[PDB]
């Protein structure tokens, strides 16, 4: 019964199945009476080379401006509110293995997570999770400038009470308020197998201001020439990609080695990096890629630290031998 | 000893190997008038005693299984096996004309063909559904789609020292020829070797070879003959022609 | 060069003119063991068991018809191994260096006798090969009945691999001869040991499909499928029997057909046949046997806007409301 | 007396499943709505998350690139999924394509006649639709839903809807009179006593408004390094070979079953791709059970009868190892 290795296909599906964030636009005093479409408009742009030269051809740079034709959206001269709309379908962490391909390893693992069902049933991380709902991060860049910002949870046709998101801090995470509580008490269920789905839509007022600028998803433009803003469109209006709204509601690691001196959560990877910052935060030790092998295959008992984040990545998949 | 038209109107063959070596696409003409053999054999192990000397194939719709690039170069898609063969597949939505001769030809030999054709795959095609066998008079009974046709004529009358130099030339002047793969070339006399399907058939080695044909459509086509194919077999030259 | 690749080949820490006299032996000990052929059986199924396969240079070249291997390009030969440990001569074929055996040039010979002389008989070994000859065919080489008179022929097809090398070299020359797609499903442990498909694991052959716009788009799949009214007669209180009597409920029975009629014309070619069948199954819905007097048959969505001839979809219209109602969707969906 | 197997022996298919083509339509209007739906691309950027020696991690963190993604999801509008595929089934006795010593054919048609008296297919074909009344042809487009209807029709009768979320997937159950009868269909047409069965399904799961459609992968062999799925007319749709591989998880007699509890798709070595460890490796197979039929006369415990006439149902190039 002892284990010897890691399987060959060891593959974990989505616990946090989001869509797409699709973009609309309103007015604030009759925001549930509004819901025009946010149209990506397109733009010409003249190259403004700024990268780095040495003084050789920077005369060149200026005599030949190459235009590009950019993908950009503004909302309209009269609407002066964002509406996103995104739906999430948490489900089972036991029912999302996609792949074992020994069985010892799939019990064990199975025997780790009721171990963690029993101590802390996913109520810290569906706090957390919830908590990155609560405080608006969907907007990456489009939180920099607003005096409301309004999310609403739609539970299986259950309005619930409606979010400040200014008032809650980008830094700190809370345990106290009674709709937070309750909403991660469901996802806590939904993660146990005691509820088998829930689907969750989730609707964002942002007051950016009249005719302000929004900021969608970029999508990678064809590789022959073409270089310009492409924006993505998601049935005819504009929308944010899955990845960027798990990557929003996954930024839960604040147990990482080097907290107290930088204190800034980052979003929960393999090896603990972050693209906009630089030099991965958990490298070596506490990386599931040697914390799950001294979790599982040796069978010590971790703190609840490192497991809060060894069965955060669990919901996220793609691992292999 | 009277001789009929039946057409099979709107067949859609999922699956059928369009891979035929150095032709991947339409698939080798053997396979659809083999398809009419085994029509033929099926009926006469009943008592249908029909004999099909011919058959004309209307490609009505098409579709590879592949994905197109940015460029514009397909990619075929192939099952995963249970090391990946040389393999690729087309859906076919096609009409087969099937000249048939023998005791008689009636409507209950067309539900006798509906049931017996339900059973059938056409180059290693299922049958998804069937629109109608309906016994045709005329041209004009045919619905709008595009016959395949052997332009043998423009494989030999092509600039070029090979035939191979003389098909690149051919398909560098006009579109609408495709090339197709026809028959088997004997490679050895034909003998008794160990390892076959059936025992007492002689067997004989073979190589597929290939020529160009071309597209006629429905309504601009001439007479019915010019459309439809038939086996001939030539000492080591087996092969399907328009003839 | 070519001597420069000859001691670039062996680079053990034996010397040099010692690796030459060891990479001489192997090409004089290696010829034996392989053999050449123009058609390996392995291409099609990796796993036939036994060297299956036939020359095809005895054939002669003919310009009356077809295309076969004897009838097409057919310039470099391809060498076959069984197994790869005793087998290494393709690099006195490649390193082209084919054409130079086949030509009959001195500059190899040059370079052979600077390397360990004994070239002739190595001529000799790489053009007296034991030619691949077939004994055997495996379930996994594809055969096929074939008539002949009335009596079926088997026909084991052995795939043609040096006509796959020649129309992929040419292919690329031609650059735009229309038919090129690329197939690209074969992975670098090929245990088929033809020379040509180790120079090319990715063969490129002729795209044969119809002319492109046969192809079936989302579109040619929607003009095929037909939309059916969501209203449910079966209840639809105004509607007894299966009759149109009530006028009050007359206006969303043109609103129905007109919603899923808009921008839904379909030419008669791809219309639905009116089937006399329908008909026949809606009189035995409820009692009738034949078309009530005065009552007569209205597909709710229009046939030409993409409507079916199913159960669900028709209904009786008086005739002066049919007339109201056929001037109704003559007018809106401009016939 | 035999002495082998033969040299080309070849069952094919007696289970066709045609292609499965992905629709988009609402619970409460289902039999009328069917809008199209499509293949949408995205731009997903690579995560770089394998496992990798701690002193290099810096290079492949900070050099990411761009990968266009096929991803397939509902409209904002539509909150069901509509599954439409076929099946064709023809008899084992004539699935037989090709065959060598006509001693053998005799032998394996005696054989088949001799369980085609004794249970006659009844067993394998309750396993057969179970599958798809289990609704197991939505591999991982079932993880969540609401009511997952599937409809199945034969000829022109639709036969009674079936729930799929009440019947376990590693439970079959043999009491549903619609499950009987439909199982008795493709019993006699499997028999020989019928000679053609077109089954239709027409599945409906409610996955959500605007949530995600899982369909199959294109095996692109070809470099890209995107996830492309498979776009059938413009739509969405399984590769049919999947949809029979789901319906075909019938196998509950693989030794050493007390332990594990979970059914398998039936292969020759019993070699599923879920555990890496083929279940039937020697003294349960396909290849050491015809062998212990029909070479050697003997009469096999039902649970290896029903399994090695399971694979004779599926195909393959059962024959001698040349």
């Amino acid at each position: 019964v002892t284990l010897k290795s890691r399987p060959e296909n060891l593959s974990f599906a989505r616990c946090l199945n989001t869509t797409e964030a699709k973009f609309w636009q309103t007015d604030f005093l009759k925001r549930h009476t509004f819901k025009l479409p946010l149209l990506i408009t397109d733009k010409a742009v003249l190259a403004s080379k700024g990268h780095e030269m040495p003084p050789d051809k920077l005369e060149k740079e200026i005599m030949d401006p190459n235009p590009q034709k950019s993908q950009s959206c503004t909302l309209s001269t009269e609407c002066d509110t964002l509406r996103i709309d995104f739906g999430i379908k948490v489900l089972p962490v036991k029912e999302s293995m996609y792949s074992c391909s020994d069985y010892n390893y799939r019990t064990a693992i199975y025997q780790k997570i009721d171990e963690y069902i029993a101590e802390d049933g996913f109520l810290t991380l569906a706090k957390r999770y919830v908590n990155n709902i609560a405080n608006a991060r969907f907007l990456w860049r489009n939180r920099k400038g607003a005096e409301i910002i309004e999310t609403i949870v739609t539970i299986e046709d259950k309005e619930y009470p409606s979010f400040n998101s200014k008032s809650f801090n980008l830094d700190t995470f809370v345990e106290d308020n009674a709709t937070i509580n309750e909403i991660a008490q469901q996802i806590a269920d939904t993660f146990a197998g005691k509820r088998e789905y829930l689907n969750i839509y989730v609707t964002c007022f942002v007051k950016i201001g009249c005719a302000m600028e929004v900021y969608p998803s970029q999508e990678m433009t064809f590789d022959d020439d073409d270089k310009g803003k492409k924006l993505f469109k998601f049935e005819g209006s504009a929308g944010m990609h899955s990845q960027k709204i798990n990557n929003a509601l996954r930024t839960i690691d604040t147990w990482y080695p080097d907290y107290t001196t930088y204190e800034f959560p980052i979003p929960v990877e393999n090896y603990g990096a972050a693209r906009s910052i630089g030099i991965p935060f958990r490298p070596d030790t506490k990386s599931f890629y040697k914390l799950i092998d001294r979790m599982i295959l040796k069978n010590e008992d971790l703190p609840i630290e490192d497991k809060h984040y060894v069965m955060a990545i669990l919901i996220r998949g793609g691992m292999f031998s | 000893m009277m001789k009929g038209y039946i057409l099979l109107e709107k067949v859609n063959i999922e699956n059928a190997n369009a891979f035929n070596n150095i032709i991947v696409g339409i698939p080798a003409i053997t396979s659809f008038l083999g398809f009419a053999r085994a029509l033929e054999r099926k009926l006469n192990a009943k008592e249908i005693a029909i004999r099909i000397n011919g058959v004309g194939l209307e490609f009505h719709e098409y579709e590879l299984k592949g994905y197109k690039n940015k460029r514009g170069q397909y990619v075929t898609s192939c099952p995963l096996p249970g090391h990946i063969m040389n393999q690729a597949y087309i859906d076919l939505n096609m009409s087969f004309l099937l000249e048939v001769e023998g005791p008689h030809v009636d409507m209950s030999t067309c539900k006798s063909i509906k049931s017996t054709m339900e059973t059938l795959r056409i180059a290693g095609g299922i049958i998804r559904n069937y629109k109608k066998i309906r016994l045709i008079d005329t041209l004009a009974d045919i619905p709008y789609g595009y016959f395949l046709t052997l332009r043998q004529d423009n494989l030999n009358d092509a600039a070029g020292d090979d035939m191979l130099d003389k098909m690149i030339h051919a398909l560098q002047q006009e579109d609408t020829l495709v090339p197709i793969a026809v028959g088997f070339k004997a490679l050895s006399e034909v003998g008794h070797v160990e390892g076959q399907r059936d025992p007492e058939k002689d067997h004989c080695f073979v190589e597929s070879i290939f020529s160009l044909g071309g597209f006629e459509c429905s309504k601009i086509l001439e007479d019915i003959n010019s459309c439809l194919w038939r086996y001939k077999t030539e000492e080591g030259l087996y092969l399907c022609t328009i003839i | 060069m070519l001597r420069n690749k000859i001691l670039a080949a062996i680079s053990q820490k034996i010397p040099e003119e010692q690796k030459i006299n060891k990479y001489i032996e192997g090409l004089f000990q290696s010829i034996d063991k392989n053999h050449l052929a123009t058609h390996v059986a392995k291409f099609t199924e990796t796993n036939s068991p036994g060297n299956i396969g036939a020359y095809d240079i005895l054939s002669s070249d003919m310009n009356c018809g077809y295309l076969d291997t004897a009838n097409a390009g057919w310039k470099e030969p391809d060498i076959v191994t069984n197994d790869a440990k005793y087998k290494r001569p393709q690099g006195f074929v490649a390193m082209t260096v084919m054409e130079h055996l086949q030509e009959d040039s001195a500059e190899l010979r040059h370079e052979m006798e600077e390397l360990t002389d004994k070239y002739d008989e190595i001529r000799d070994g790489i053009l007296n090969m034991p030619s691949m000859q077939p004994y055997r065919t495996n379930q996994f080489i594809k055969q096929v009945f074939f008539p002949v008179g009335g009596s079926y022929h088997l026909l084991s097809i052995l795939p043609s691999t040096v006509l796959n090398y020649e129309v992929s070299d040419r292919l690329y020359r031609s650059k735009i001869p229309k038919i090129r797609l690329r197939l690209l499903s074969s992975n670098a442990a090929s245990t088929t040991g033809s020379r040509l498909v180790s120079k090319n694991k990715w063969p490129l052959v002729f795209q044969a499909l119809p002319p492109k716009f046969l192809e079936k788009n989302l579109a040619k799949a929607l003009d095929k499928e037909y939309l059916l009214p969501d209203i449910n007669i079966d209840e639809l209180e105004g509607v007894d029997n299966g009759c149109l009597i009530d006028e009050a409920l007359l206006p969303l029975i043109i609103d129905e057909g007109k919603r899923k009629g808009e921008g839904n014309y379909r030419p008669r070619h791809l219309r639905d046949e009116r089937k006399e069948e329908t008909v026949q199954a809606f009189l035995d819905k409820y009692g009738y046997c034949n078309i009530p007097v005065g009552y007569e048959v209205h597909h709710i969505v229009p046939l030409s806007q993409g409507g079916a001839d199913s159960i669900k979809n028709m209904i009786m219209l008086s005739i002066e409301h049919h007339e109201r109602v056929t001037e109704a969707h003559a007018s809106y969906f401009k016939w």
